[PDB]
């Protein structure tokens, strides 16, 4: 079967800008070559076939030259909403087959946390387990930094975390660092507090609760 | 118009067999042929083949020849893939798309069936409140759905009339074997009291449907 070999994997972009994904075939396809566009949590979208016609219904932005045996799909004005991954597809000969597709995601701005911390519920408590998490909320870039200190003790890898998908609007970042206990551990000490350390704060920011404080 | 939708995620132990299914309408069922692609979870696409409705002729890839089974049915213009016997390597998405006529890409996509074949028990989640908090700002609130298998599970928030700053997170698998995630919303603190919050988390898989109301705190 034919080989495709996207290029870059993934790539980094401005809004405004005019981006450039290539895709080239191990043997001659001729222009029987077409793009489709996968959202996160979404199924793949058509934009491009036979090479360079543009699908009935996507935006004017998306276009696609080449022939042969090697093929580049161009995005003229990046906007937020083209955050996604991007696989092309051979149809000259079966069996039809994809690229790895590669991963446009947008650079922007940079943009602070906003930081909550919630305690552990009244109703998990009562079922043996206590976790407390804490909220980066809306921050570019993704790099950022979580502190989990109890009674003023720093935590090791005690807490898993977890982040989104760039927004598909503001191109922004959210992440939950979960702190878990037993109720019994958790009786044991005082203070809560996780400290986040980011690019956009001129310094850490720390949310912290006193167990068992109305 | 034209519509591919197909059937809810499937959960099944290895050696169980498998059918899930795809229903066109908005077009003609018969003028055009339907497709199969595999994406495993973090992975690519892989074209898994192509059938026409009319009659026999279907195109299996070579990864997929005998290992799957395409078909149709005419009468309720719905087509279908097929395993006799699931590995745990099969878990992954399933979409089924329509091949435009005179080429051989994919015109539209069906929205795809989650496909999880594992033998570790299926486990409802717990879902608990995250509670917020002269006056006035932003507040952020949410719900911790925990120690859940296997994935997904589905979170709205006042049964989908608030979705603006939600944010539903991956969920983490945990040395316990089982899933958990949090979803939260920030809203103006000015609504904590006057407007009312429920998160409603759909783990299907076990039938779970819980609706759970985050009230402020005290």
């Amino acid at each position: 079967d034919i080989q495709m070999t996207q290029s870059p994997s993934s790539l980094s972009a401005s809004v405004g800008d005019r981006v450039t994904i290539t895709c080239r075939a191990s043997q001659g396809i001729s222009s029987w070559l077409a793009w489709y566009q996968q959202k996160p949590e979404k199924a793949p979208k058509s934009l491009i076939y036979a090479a360079s016609s543009l699908q009935s219904g996507v935006p004017s932005r998306f276009s696609g030259s080449g022939s042969g045996t090697d093929f580049t799909l161009t995005i003229s004005s990046l906007q937020p909403e083209d955050f996604a991954t991007y696989y092309c597809q051979q149809y000259n000969i079966y069996p039809y087959t994809f690229g790895q597709g590669t991963k446009l995601e947008i650079k922007r701005t940079v943009a602070a946390p906003s930081v909550f911390i919630f305690p552990p519920s009244d109703e998990q408590l009562k079922s043996g387990t206590a976790s407390v998490v804490c909220l980066l909320n809306n921050f570019y870039p993704r790099e950022a930094k979580v502190q989990w200190k109890v009674d003023n003790a720093l935590q090791s890898g005690n807490s898993q975390e977890s982040v989104t998908e760039q927004d598909s609007k503001d191109s922004t970042y959210s992440l939950s660092s979960t702190l878990t206990l037993s109720k019994a551990d958790y009786e044991k000490h005082k203070v809560y507090a996780c400290e986040v350390t980011h690019q956009g704060l001129s310094s850490p920011v720390t949310k912290s609760f006193n167990r068992g404080e109305c | 118009e034209v519509q591919l939708v197909q059937s809810g995620a499937e959960v099944k132990k290895p050696g169980e067999s498998l059918k899930i299914s795809c229903k066109g309408s908005g077009y003609s069922f018969t003028t055009y042929w339907l497709g199969w692609v595999r994406q495993m979870p973090g992975k690519g696409l892989d074209w898994i083949g192509i059938m026409s409705p009319v009659d026999s002729d279907i195109r299996y890839s070579p990864s997929f020849q005998g290992q799957v089974t395409m078909s149709v049915d005419k009468s309720i213009t719905t087509a279908y893939l097929q395993w006799n016997s699931l590995k745990a390597s099969d878990t992954a998405m399933y979409y089924c798309a329509r091949r435009r006529p005179g080429q051989g890409y994919f015109d539209f996509w069906g929205q795809g069936t989650l496909v999880t074949v594992s033998s570790s028990s299926t486990k409802g989640p717990s879902v608990f409140p995250l509670a917020p908090s002269t006056s006035g700002g932003t507040a952020a609130l949410g719900c911790l759905v925990k120690d859940y298998f296997p994935e997904p599970v589905t979170v709205s928030w006042n049964s989908g009339a608030l979705t603006s700053g939600v944010h539903t997170f991956p969920a983490v698998l945990q040395s316990s074997g089982l899933y958990s995630l949090s979803s939260v919303v920030t809203v103006p603190s000015s609504s904590l009291g006057t407007q009312t919050y429920i998160c409603n988390v759909n783990h299907k898989p076990s039938n779970t449907k819980v609706d759970k109301r985050v009230e402020p705190k005290s």
